[PDB]
């Protein structure tokens, strides 16, 4: 019986002394029986003398040094399956949805090795999203890391919700909203919203699985929430063969949490206070997001800039892993445009002549050139006067403001929220729409009659209704 | 072709688990005892070869 | 030794896994038949065309 | 062949300048050029017409 | 089938172990282990743990030896028996690494069988002596306008590629490998380069895309890829450039010209930082290790063009630095700059503003790169680097009363800027570059308004081939302009410029 007596509790770093020839291994799981049920401590060092050093995932308050510990071995194994869809589970993998024990066939270790060089897929296919704006100006793709920028209240949650809806139609995959140190006020809201928009529905369908982090939970448990989420996703990808989309909250708080755990483990703090083990921790996290031959996870991550410093190492490390950046802005929302996507700030790795298709690339490049010129033209056009527009310039103004409006499309999730039924417009049809607008076929119909229209087909309808 | 390659991998993990099953059988048997004798005489030969 | 035990056991006891064509079919994209001859139909037919062109041929070229 | 056709196309453009009320004839010739180039791009795009079996 | 492969493997385990040295691990974790025993250990040896992980002894202390784990902690457990590999860290080197992705241990991660390797050779080695160096004279052609003449590069030559993060930094190097496709598909062994692309600190997916790109451009057959992805252990990443350079030296020591691109050494710095901090050695300047200069200098100076007496080979080196915030002042960047001869600083503003690649010429220099140059492209391109750093000055104060002298320069400068531009993944013949540069230098691109300069360029090239490919064939063999070629270029350029 691999058992040991607690021989230190300096901070949340609890050293447990085991009786000889029963020594744990690194990344094992120890469970200390407590009136708090259990505390799961994860072995993160061997200090010798048949003593180990572990980190805690739950508060170490009231420990009596010498308490019996039980070694469960290996990384913490969390239940996985379609049983875990729509269940809020805390880091240890226990219901916090309060809907009681989740019966799920298998449980699996939270640390797992990234797929092999061979297992990496040799091409990245554009994942479709009903949002035309996304599919134009920054196409999402398999195994992709898409780093959200902007602030909550622009409709961050709605944007995320929309994506879940889109994913269900598009693929019929799964999602897991993983929230790193999620604000519990927001967490209540998210659960209520997700229930309300039926992406989680009691006996109904549950697509997104929730793992919500909590800032009251120890720094160690902040570090491990991400890994727990990653495992769930991998069960879906590898063992249910489904594409997944995994949201992460602040990866600033991923780093921040990691930094603390390093300091607790006692290591020389690296530059800008960040962990010395900074690179490796992102590396493991962001190399289990890959496109496998079974499925592909895709991750939308949230980057909370640290005091707007883009020079900071934590942003830099993040940007290295990131494949696309979606830069939501509130200015855009103030131009009535929902999507809130700032067109000249969003960029993706995939958005090349061959990569996204030549036609699409050329169309995109033109629309981008059009918008780029429109903004710049508007700088001195607005000031000097609209009468100072050239025939060439006002052609651009006409096209652009019509494109800008044409970007606006309701969201299925936000059918209630805007009041207008969503338009999930396919990738092929997105290209088609912009081609016509480029060819001036459309843009002879009012600006407001492109407002909140879906595809090309939709603004045929709106032209008729506008007239009627 | 893709499934054919997949089937080779699937076979490899199936036969891997059969190897684990064989290990559980081996450590049961008093082949466990008799092969300790085999190790013993081999170790004698090795250590005498030094 | 252990090599022999493992060798003997592994080879001898070797399992057969499913490899049914039916199971395979599920895991592959199924064969599609020919695309059907179809018919190539070419524009400009009927005496609709004849009347139209005779009539059309009246616009003086200035 | 196709080069004859295109010489007549552009010749007809500078002839069509000199004939008003025949301002959409040239658009039909342009359309004929268009579809000629479309089918040519089809023919150049063309897959091998036989199943691979030496690697397949 | 699968059974036969298994049978091959079981047969492929043979013979019982003969060992007579071990240590037993004390405390382990932090990617350092403290081992008890191994008193007969060699310094910087490779040791193998019972976990199967291998490590390099760094600190030999009187009672303990401190291995550094090239691998993951989870594998290792305390009190395991570590037996000495018996060899100082060496990696297989040989011809058969050609066209193989490998990890830094030399395990083929493309898994195209076990590597065929002539030898193994120690990871750290001292760089060739002064007497083993012969000054450079053979160039490497990059097929990129400015690179291949305004910032020319030699063979064996060490010249930096520095610039902004993920400006598709990698692409500049890829183009060199592509340009030398016909050189390396050449039969002249002197013209053959063998290029090693070291991918350090990069996503395994991204590397796989690179591999696929290279194999699409069928370039793999003349190139080796060493891979040290982000996931791979931080000490392994530390040992990754050194190991790659050993492979390069085997080619070099065949007297065969080669190239090695170390993308990105900035990630080696972070790796060494991690290692140093975990070795609890006090942080150096800017919190990067105090021996970081030594780390880079020992790595970098291995690139050489061997003396004629002692072979003739080369191993050209271009190391790719990811400048944080694009500010070249910073300890890690400056340390590299001082080591390298020449820099290829890239400017983000220009990159965004469609110079692909945007070779800033204010912070791009080349010193001994211009001692290996095609004489034709020395004659035509003379002082153009100065002219366009007069264009830089002129436009500095353009943003004012502009003297006609300055205005003329600005007009030329702007037109020249158009000429500079290249289109990514399209490499250009050296011969073809000679007329284009003649035109601009001789100011014939006044004759084409700036917007249509691009049209002129392509048309001019088509013209040149059709009008007389004789000139280009001459520059192909002679490689040095003559009066006849010079006149022919004046005549030809005026002729095309007119039309």
């Amino acid at each position: 019986p691999i058992t040991g007596k607690v021989t230190a509790v300096i901070g949340a770093i609890v050293d447990v002394h085991f009786e000889q020839s029963e020594l744990p291994a690194i990344l094992n799981a120890l469970e200390i029986k407590t009136p708090q049920g259990k505390l799961v401590l994860e072995v993160a060092q061997h200090l010798g003398e048949n003593t180990v050093r572990t980190i805690a995932m739950d508060g170490t308050e009231g420990l009596v040094r010498g308490e019996k510990v039980l070694d469960t071995g290996g990384p913490i194994s969390v239940p996985v399956g379609r049983e875990t869809l729509g269940r809020i589970i805390n880091v240890i993998g226990e219901p916090i949805d309060e809907r009681g024990p989740i019966k799920s066939k298998l449980r699996k270790p939270i640390h797992a090795d990234p797929p092999s060089f061979a297992e990496q897929s040799t091409s990245a296919e554009i994942l479709e999203t009903g949002i035309k704006v996304v599919d134009l100006l920054a196409p999402y793709a398999r195994g992709g890391k898409i780093g959200l920028f902007g602030g909550a209240g622009v409709g961050k949650t709605v944007f995320i919700q929309e994506l879940i809806n889109n994913i269900a139609k598009a693929h019929g995959g799964f999602s897991v909203f993983t929230g790193v140190g999620e604000r519990t006020r927001e967490g209540n809201d998210l659960y209520r919203e997700m229930k309300e928009t039926g992406v989680i529905n009691l006996e109904g369908e549950s697509k997104v699985a929730l793992v919500f982090g909590q800032m009251n939970e120890p720094p160690g448990a902040r570090a491990r929430v991400a890994l727990t989420g990653l495992t769930i996703a991998e069960y879906f990808r590898d063992e249910e063969g489904q594409d997944v989309l995994l949201f992460i909250d602040n990866i600033f708080r991923f780093t921040q949490a990691g930094s603390e755990v390093s300091a607790l483990l006692g290591r020389i703090p690296s530059a800008v206070g960040y962990q010395p083990t900074l690179a490796t921790d992102m590396g493991l996290l962001q190399e289990r997001i890959t496109t496998t031959k079974k499925g592909s996870v895709t991750s939308v991550q949230a980057v909370y800039v640290p005091a707007d410093d883009l020079t900071d190492p934590a942003p830099a490390t993040t940007f290295a892993h990131l494949d696309a950046t979606t830069v939501l802005s509130r200015g855009i929302s103030e131009l009535g445009i929902y999507p809130a996507v700032d067109p000249l700030d969003s960029k993706s790795r995939l958005l090349d002549a061959a990569v996204v298709g030549q036609e699409h690339y050329d169309v995109a490049s033109k629309v981008q050139e059009t918008l780029q010129t429109y903004k710049s033209l508007q700088d001195i056009i607005a000031i000097l006067g609209m009468d100072e527009l050239s025939e060439q310039d006002k052609l651009t103004v006409e096209r652009a403001r019509k494109i800008q409006r044409f970007l606006s499309q309701p969201f299925a999730v936000a059918e209630v929220f805007t009041g207008i039924p969503g338009k999930l417009v396919r990738l092929k049809d997105t290209v088609a729409s912009f081609k016509a607008v480029l060819e001036g076929k459309y843009d002879n119909i009012p600006e407001h009659a492109f407002y909140m229209v879906g595809g090309i087909e939709d603004v045929v309808a709106k032209a008729e209704k506008l007239a009627a | 072709v893709r499934y054919e390659a997949s089937l080779r991998q699937l076979e490899q993990r199936q036969l891997a688990k059969s190897v684990i099953s064989r290990v559980q059988s081996e450590l049961g048997n008093p082949k466990f005892q008799e092969k300790v004798l085999q190790q013993s005489i081999s170790e004698i030969e090795q250590l005498l070869s030094k | 030794n252990v090599i022999q035990d493992l060798y003997l056991r592994e080879l001898k006891d070797t399992k057969l896994a499913p490899s049914t064509l039916q199971d395979a079919e599920g895991n592959v994209k199924p064969w599609n038949p020919p695309q059907k001859p179809n018919l190539p139909e070419l524009e400009l037919q009927g005496p609709e065309a004849l009347k139209a062109y005779t009539e059309q041929n009246v616009e003086t070229a200035h | 062949a196709k080069s004859a056709a295109n010489k007549l196309d552009w010749a007809k453009v500078i002839s069509s300048l000199r004939i008003t009320g025949s301002t959409a004839t040239q658009l039909s010739s342009f359309k004929k050029r268009n579809d000629e180039a479309r089918r040519q791009l089809l023919e150049l795009q063309s897959q091998p017409t036989e199943v691979d079996f030496s690697h397949y | 089938e699968v059974s036969s492969i298994l049978e091959e493997r079981i047969k492929g385990v043979s013979d019982e172990a003969n060992l007579n040295e071990t240590g037993r691990v004390l405390a382990v974790g932090d990617g350092i282990a403290r081992v008890f025993g191994l008193n007969n250990i060699q310094a910087e040896e490779l040791v193998e743990f019972s976990s199967g992980v291998k490590g390099m002894a760094l600190n030999l202390e009187p009672g303990q030896v401190g291995i550094v784990l090239f691998g993951s902690d989870r594998l290792v457990k305390e009190g395991e028996l570590v037996k000495r590999t018996g060899n100082i860290v060496d990696v297989p080197v040989g011809p058969g690494l050609l066209g193989r992705v490998v990890d830094a241990l030399g395990n083929p991660i493309d898994g195209k069988g076990p590597i065929d390797a002539a030898g193994r050779s120690r990871a750290q080695v001292k760089a060739p002596g002064i007497l083993p160096r012969r000054s450079v004279h053979e160039p490497v052609q990059t097929g990129l306008k400015a690179v291949d003449a305004l910032v020319p590069i030699g063979r064996g030559q060490r010249e930096l590629i520095i610039g902004d993060r993920q400006t598709g930094k990698t692409a500049v190097a890829l183009d060199t490998i592509l340009n030398q496709k016909r050189w390396n598909n050449g039969s002249d062994e002197s013209k053959k380069l063998y290029c090693v692309y070291v991918a350090v600190g990069q996503k395994r997916s991204t590397v796989a895309q690179l591999v696929q790109t290279l194999e699409q451009h069928d370039a793999m057959k003349y190139s080796i890829i060493v891979a040290a992805t982000a996931s791979e252990a931080a000490p392994l990443q530390y040992l990754a450039p050194f190991t790659a350079a050993s492979i390069g030296e085997w080619f070099r020591d065949n007297g065969k010209h080669a190239l090695i691109v170390y993308d990105d050494l900035s990630k080696q710095a972070v790796a060494y930082r991690q290692l140093s901090l975990l070795l609890r050695r006090p942080p150096g300047r800017e919190a990067y290790p105090g021996d970081v200069f030594y780390l880079h200098s020992r790595l970098l100076e291995r690139a050489a063009k061997l003396s004629e007496k002692e072979g003739s080979g080369s191993l050209t080196a271009l190391p790719v630095i990811e400048t944080q915030g694009g500010d070249v002042s910073a300890y890690i960047p400056t340390n590299v700059i001082s080591i390298t001869d020449g820099q290829i600083f890239l400017e983000a503003e220009l990159f965004y503003k469609g110079i692909r690649p945007a070779i800033n010429v204010g912070l791009s220099v080349s010193r001994v790169g211009s001692a290996a140059q095609v004489k034709a492209l020395k004659q035509v391109a003379g002082s153009l680097k100065l002219f366009l750093a007069q264009y830089r000055e002129v436009a500095a104060f353009a943003q004012s009363d502009l003297d006609a002298s300055t205005k003329q320069t600005l007009v030329r400068g702007e037109r020249l800027t158009q000429l500079l531009k290249q289109n990514q993944y399209s490499p250009l013949a050296t011969e073809e570059q000679v007329p284009l540069i003649y035109a601009g230098v001789n100011g014939h691109l006044d004759g084409i308004e700036l917007s249509r300069i691009g049209e002129f360029e392509s048309s001019f090239l088509s013209y040149l081939k059709s009008n007389h490919n004789e000139l280009l064939t001459e520059i192909r063999e002679k490689g040095e302009l003559s009066k006849e070629l010079l006149a022919s270029l004046k005549s030809a350029t005026e002729s095309f410029v007119a039309t």
